[PDB]
């Protein structure tokens, strides 16, 4: 029998895990601070790892990497992109962290007027700084039809205590309901910022099996083909770049994460990289199924008792 | 020549030193009865060697070493043991009864009681030094003795001895190994009367020690001879350049100038490589060299790559030359995280002694070609702190066992205003290390 | 990069590699007086207890 | 600190008391003429803390108001290894009434118990403590012997006292009165001990019928009980090992607030005065956490325990004790308390007691004890509440008020060990 706690009641994918692991009469639930246990649910702030990893007699997992936020904080990507050698960058957009060099490549934006405009939306750079990243804003995206649409990719990653990289089949596309724009909600694609909503796909998300027969009707080629060679391209570029850094290889505690990477698609179908969320959440219909996945390979895989797709092993 | 007294507190600092002197001995060729041949001056000299041994006309060899406990049982084995005729009657001091793993008892009722007895054997040593440089003190955090009469100690070392360096060797508590339930108790009380005393101190965590014998010595239950050798030989890395001739810490004020820039945050992180079973393949200065980043072969169990460092030195044993270290730093450096706080420059001081590392005949490590230690003084030392620090919360919330010290004398008032000190201590290694 | 300060001996050698530039015997004879008296108050009230 | 000195009081105090220093002798290796006839030298190392020297002869000290069950022990086996002067008795008995061991009969004796006392303090090296044992039910042994307790306190405040404390219980019952005594006593015992081992005549009978499997037990069966159990509780006073334990470092470590010193025993094998099989180490662990092995009757299910010490006893593997002990507190991690971090510990000890080649003792401070004060709580009060067999004490100068007042503090030790079963 082992032993969980649970320190993050807002997560909605870790009550889903929980209740699962309750649900193999195998593990049992402590109350918040007991140390015993075998695996930490912790919270999103102020983890203390410090602890982890002195009980004897007691492997313990925690469901978070120390030094992942480096990867998902706004700042600390560009800084982590502009300054590691191994990222260098074709996929992330232009971007400058101000609390000078923007200035500098925003007149040679000037120079010959291509396009520039930036966001933090506006046009004009004094407009922006009265108003943190400044990035490029990506003027030709790729838009859906009927609708003329935008969107986004969310990829559910999830690496394991090997520093294996699993990312998840099923992928959504969050999309805008208001038609572009060349006013922000045919700009902005959050779930919560649409809410016109609803007209084309249930929620304003379009799954994968969707998006791959358009793509194959529309544009006569294939999600993979397209998009998710590049989308495996950066999930490895940026993971393995803090491997280093964070992974738990010989530690005294064992550390596992699931990741949301954003990604957008601009109109030569080429992928960039937005942002890294390190507490996502899931599509509704997509809990049952990666949360199940979490438990096969991430804690199983240390407690025993594919839907993934290995891009590290 | 400049001479150093050891000084060996309860029982975690007594059998330590037992493990040390041993070694000492081996290392510099000095048998059981004080006899070493190699030295042509007979009754005297003023040799590396005899910063830690003083010389008899007979040509005896003897430690400059006080033990000191509160209970007889453990000194009475060195009085009886091997290496009997190498000590001093006067130099092992016993109580009767000892502090029942308390602070208050060990610094105040019983420690009033000895104080003035071990002042006056440790001025005996004192007084045979032409040039006596300071002490090393080896004791538990979490012992009665340990933790109280050596703050005690400390205090008055410092009265006595005032431009005298004092560096500590520190048991820090680990429930692998014994454990009375009170030890963050006394682990704090001990910090927080000690830290305005004290140059340099070597924590060594008894959860480290541990694992490192079970892991890579195949030990299923290690006890404390296990610990205490490897425990000796860490010691011993960090002394040698006290005892042999070179250039790098050679005297006890370079180890503060080279590990500790701010007074208070002294407590470098100590990381020994190779470890390797005697009864069970020759690593290179590279592989050795990069396992002093590998958190399972530190002192204290904590991830440095989440810190700062402010200074770092090697100390290698064996066949090591400068060619072999410089291009393992090259290495390393370009495939881990070590960064430096901005305000002290990033490099390694390096010392090298060719005499590959002693091992006690019999005992459980093997002999190697060459070894390394690793001092570096990270802020991820902090964690051991905070740590032992909730568990002292744990308990303070509910005033559980406070009664035994406040019925020794003590007041409920130096419990937080030690707790407050070390909450202190924590943020300057916050402000230091991000 | 940088190697300085080498010091060679026939016991071993040291160098520096640089890889990148940037109280009173009067109040503790108190504390443990203090401390001693108040035993000895503790110690009265029990007597005085047991007496009773 | 070395020495200990032992005292036993009253009838069942000197049965239990007798038995114990028959156990600890064999495994000490003393015949019953004081002669030292053992094997091994970790027999000896610790010897001092219970015997004097080359005959040896336990400190021990036997009180009773009543010359009886002190005779039967000089015409025992071992009769011959106590130090003849050490026999203290009277001639009229208490009663079963507290007052008479406490403030009549008893204050005519206590001085010359305590000169014996004197006596042998006085050869100690670096005295300890005491240890009493003794019944809270009957009168010698719960007046005078918590009479006593008091006296020597004065005398060495700053001594350990610890006592193994037989509980009455209405199934193993001698008088009506029982309840009074042992509330009396309990009184007392809040106050002036260091650490009570509560060993419950009740559990003890539990043991020997549905356990032993013993239709009708008799005191005997349960006096083996209770020397196989003092025998462990002491282990790690009498060998040499690597704990090295004493009175006081037993006290700060298991105690955390003054009033709440009173322990639950337990033990394994559970043996009758055989199975051939040795146990395994899972098995003693599964035992001795295992409530039909508690020789005080309380559930440990029912509270959660403050601190635990365990010592294990007999060739095994340390590894799987140490497997086994960190398994047992996380099946329980609920049942121990979270703001005592690392609040069990483990002993081991190479010599096993007679007959067995490996067992467990366990020696627990659980809030779960107070089912076993509010049990005497409610048989007293269900007498004092019409006053009944009150005129036994009142006419040995008692007043009604005194019953109040030890009525009271007994229940504030009910309360005071639930606020913490809360925390
Ligand atoms: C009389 O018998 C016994 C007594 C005791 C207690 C005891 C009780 C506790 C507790 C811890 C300890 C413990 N702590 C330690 C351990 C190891 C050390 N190592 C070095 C220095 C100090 C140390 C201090 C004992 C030190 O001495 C005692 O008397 C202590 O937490 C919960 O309650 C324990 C026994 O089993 C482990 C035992 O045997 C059955
Ligand atoms: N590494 C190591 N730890 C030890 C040794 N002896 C004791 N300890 C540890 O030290 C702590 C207890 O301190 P002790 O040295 O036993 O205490 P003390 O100074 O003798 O104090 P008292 O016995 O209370 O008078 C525990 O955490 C033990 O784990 C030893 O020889 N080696
Ligand atoms: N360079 C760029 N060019 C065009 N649109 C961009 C852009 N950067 C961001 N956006 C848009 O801004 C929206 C705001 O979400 P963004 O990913 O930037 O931060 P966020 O944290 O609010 C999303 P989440 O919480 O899901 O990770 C995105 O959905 C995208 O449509
Ligand atoms: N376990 C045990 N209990 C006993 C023994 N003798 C008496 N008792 C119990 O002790 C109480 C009676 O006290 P007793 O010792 O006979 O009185 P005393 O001689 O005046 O101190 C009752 O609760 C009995 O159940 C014994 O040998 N073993
Ligand atoms: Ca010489
Ligand atoms: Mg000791
Ligand atoms: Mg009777």
């Amino acid at each position: 029998m082992y032993t969980f706690v649970v320190r993050d009641e807002n997560s909605s994918v870790y009550a889903e895990v929980s209740r699962l692991l309750l649900a193999t009469g195998q593990w049992k639930r402590l109350r918040k601070d007991n140390p015993r246990f075998n695996l930490m649910l912790g919270e999103r702030n102020r983890l203390p790892f410090g602890r982890l990893g002195h009980e004897p007699g007691l492997v313990q997992l925690v469901n978070y990497y120390r030094g992942a936020d480096k990867l998902c904080r706004k700042a600390s990507l560009v800084k982590l992109i502009k300054t590691s050698p191994e990222l260098s960058c074709t996929w992330f957009p232009e971007s400058y962290v101000i609390y000078e060099v923007f200035l500098a490549a925003y007149n040679r934006r000037r120079e010959g007027r291509e396009g520039n405009v930036w966001i933090a939306i506006s046009s004009e750079a004094s407009e922006l700084l009265d108003f943190h990243v400044i990035q490029k804003y990506l003027e030709k995206p790729l838009l859906l039809e009927p609708g003329h649409r935008k969107f986004d990719i969310r990829s559910w990653v999830l690496v394991d205590h090997l520093y294996n990289i699993y990312l998840y089949r099923e992928g959504v596309l969050r999309t805008s309901s208001e038609p572009y724009n060349s006013d922000k909600t045919c700009h902005l694609t959050n779930h919560c910022i649409q809410k016109n909503y609803g007209r084309y796909e249930e929620g304003n998300e379009m799954f994968f099996e969707e998006f791959n027969q358009y793509l194959m009707d529309a544009l006569n080629t294939t999600l993979e083909n397209s998009i998710l060679l590049q989308i495996k391209h950066i999930i490895r570029s940026c993971l393995m770049c803090i491997e280093p850094a964070i992974s738990t290889k010989h530690l005294h505690y064992q550390s596992f994460q699931l990741f949301g990477f954003d990604f957008m698609v601009d109109e030569e179908l080429k992928v960039w990289l937005i942002e890294v969320n390190g507490a996502p959440a899931c599509a509704q219909k997509l809990y049952a199924e990666l949360c199940q996945g979490i438990v096969d390979v991430a804690i199983s895989s240390v407690f025993p008792l594919s839907i993934f797709i290995k891009l590290h092993h | 020549m400049r001479e150093c007294i050891s000084i060996h507190v309860g029982q975690a600092g007594v059998q330590i030193g037992n493990a040390c002197w041993e070694l000492y001995c081996l290392e510099h060729g000095i048998q059981p009865d004080g006899q070493m041949p190699s030295d042509k001056t007979i009754g005297g000299g003023d040799d590396s060697f005899n910063t830690f041994f003083s010389e008899t006309g007979a040509g005896k060899h003897v430690p400059r070493a006080v033990f000191v406990d509160l209970e007889p049982t453990v000194i009475d084995e060195v009085r009886t043991g091997t290496y009997r005729q190498l000590f001093h009657p006067e130099q092992l001091i016993t109580g009767k009864e000892d502090a029942a793993n308390n602070y208050a008892r060990g610094h105040y009722t019983i420690g009033k009681e000895i104080i003035d007895l071990v002042l006056d054997r440790i001025r005996k040593l004192a007084d045979q030094c032409t040039g006596l440089q300071g002490f090393l003190v080896f004791h538990s955090f979490g012992g009665g003795t340990g933790s109280g009469f050596t703050s005690l100690l400390m205090e008055r070392l410092s009265v006595d001895y005032g431009k005298k360096s004092k560096l500590e060797f520190s048991i820090y508590p680990a429930p692998q190994v014994s454990t009375a339930v009170v030890e963050p108790y006394n682990s704090i009380l001990t910090t927080h009367t000690t830290l305005e005393h004290s140059d340099c101190a070597f924590m060594v965590d008894n959860e480290a020690i541990y694992d490192i014998c079970r892991r890579n010595l195949d030990i299923e239950r290690p006890t404390y001879t296990n610990l205490n050798r490897l425990i000796s030989q860490i010691v011993s890395s960090i002394t040698a350049s006290l005892r042999f001739d070179g250039a790098l810490n050679v005297d006890l004020t370079e180890f503060q100038t080279n590990l500790v820039p701010y007074p208070r945050i002294h407590f470098p992180l100590a990381t020994y490589a190779p470890v390797i079973s005697a009864e069970k393949e020759q690593l290179s200065v590279a592989e050795i060299t990069n396992a002093c980043f590998e958190p399972a072969n530190q002192m204290v169990k904590c991830d440095p790559r989440h810190g700062k460092y402010m200074a770092c030195c090697l100390l290698y044993r064996g066949d090591v030359v400068p060619k072999d270290v410089n291009a393992a730093i090259a290495t390393i450096k370009t495939k881990r995280s070590i960064q430096f706080v901005d305000w002290c420059p990033t490099g390694f001081k390096v010392g090298i002694n060719y005499q590959p590392p002693t091992v006690v005949p019999g005992g459980d490590l093997a002999k190697v070609q060459r070894a390394v230690c690793m001092l570096s003084n990270t802020t991820a030392i902090a964690e051991a702190w905070a740590r032992l620090d909730h568990k002292f919360d744990l308990m303070y919330a509910k005033r559980a066992f406070v009664h035994w010290y406040v019925g020794e004398g003590m007041e409920e008032g130096e419990f937080s205003e030690a707790r407050e000190d070390m909450a202190a201590l924590e943020k300057d290694y916050e402000e230091v290390g991000v | 990069m940088e190697v300085i300060e080498l010091n060679k001996c026939t016991s071993g050698q040291s160098f520096e590699v640089i890889l990148k530039p940037p109280p009173s015997l009067e109040e503790i004879q108190k504390k443990l007086e203090a401390a001693e008296e108040r035993r000895k108050y503790q110690e009265a009230e029990l007597l005085k207890h047991l007496a009773e | 600190m070395r020495e200990i000195v032992h005292i036993q009081a009253g009838q069942c105090g000197n049965q239990i008391g007798a038995k114990f220093w028959e156990v600890i002798s064999d495994e000490h290796g003393i015949d019953p003429t004081g002669s030292y006839h053992g094997d091994s030298d970790l027999q000896l190392e610790r010897i001092n803390v219970y015997y004097n020297e080359n005959k040896y002869v336990p400190r021990a000290i036997l009180v009773d108001l009543e010359p009886g069950t002190m005779d039967s022990v000089r015409s025992g086996p071992f009769g011959q290894i106590f130090r003849p002067d050490n026999f203290v008795f009277g001639q009229s008995g208490a009663g079963n009434n507290w007052a008479k061991g406490h403030y009549t009969e008893g204050a005519e004796l206590v001085d010359s118990v305590l000169d014996v006392v004197r006596k042998e303090s006085e050869s100690c090296d670096c005295l300890q403590g005491f240890q009493l044992t003794h019944s809270l039910g009957g009168g010698t042994g719960s007046g005078m012997g918590t009479l006593l307790i008091s006296k020597i306190r004065e005398e060495y405040p700053d001594r350990i006292m610890n006592t193994f404390s037989v509980m009455p219980s209405p199934k193993v019952s001698d008088t009506v009165v029982e309840p009074y005594n042992a509330t009396l006593s309990v009184h007392q015992l809040v106050e002036n001990t260091d650490e009570t081992y509560c060993i419950d005549n009740e559990a003890l009978y539990d043991i020997c019928f549905r356990t032993l499997k013993l239709t009708t037990p008799t005191y005997g069966d349960l006096n083996h009980l209770v020397s196989a159990t003092m025998s462990g509780v002491t282990t790690c006073l009498r060998f040499p090992g690597q704990l090295n334990a004493d009175l006081r470092k037993l006290a700060v470590n298991m105690v955390p607030f003054p009033r709440l010193h009173f322990f639950m025993p337990g033990f394994a094998p559970l043996t009758s005065r055989q199975q051939y099989r040795a146990l395994t180490v899972p098995e003693l662990t599964q035992q001795m956490f295992d409530s039909k092995n508690m020789m005080a009757a309380c559930d440990p299910r029912h509270g959660r325990y403050l601190t635990v010490a365990a010592i294990f006893r007999g060739r095994m593997s340390m590894k799987e004790v140490d497997e086994q002990m960190l398994n047992v507190q996380n099946k329980n991690s609920s049942y121990f308390v979270e703001w005592i971090p690392n609040n069990v510990k483990t002993a081991v000890c190479d010599i096993p007691p007679r007959g067995l080649k490996m067992s467990a003792t366990f020696i627990g401070n659980s809030t779960a004890i107070q089912e076993l004060f509010k049990r005497i709580s409610e048989q007293f009060t269900a007498m004092f509440r019409r006053k009944a067999f009150l005129h036994w004490y009142t006419g040995e100068g008692m007043d009604e008020m005194e019953f109040t007042e030890a009525e009271s503090n007994m229940n504030d030790l009910v309360s005071e060990y639930q606020q913490y079963q809360d925390a």
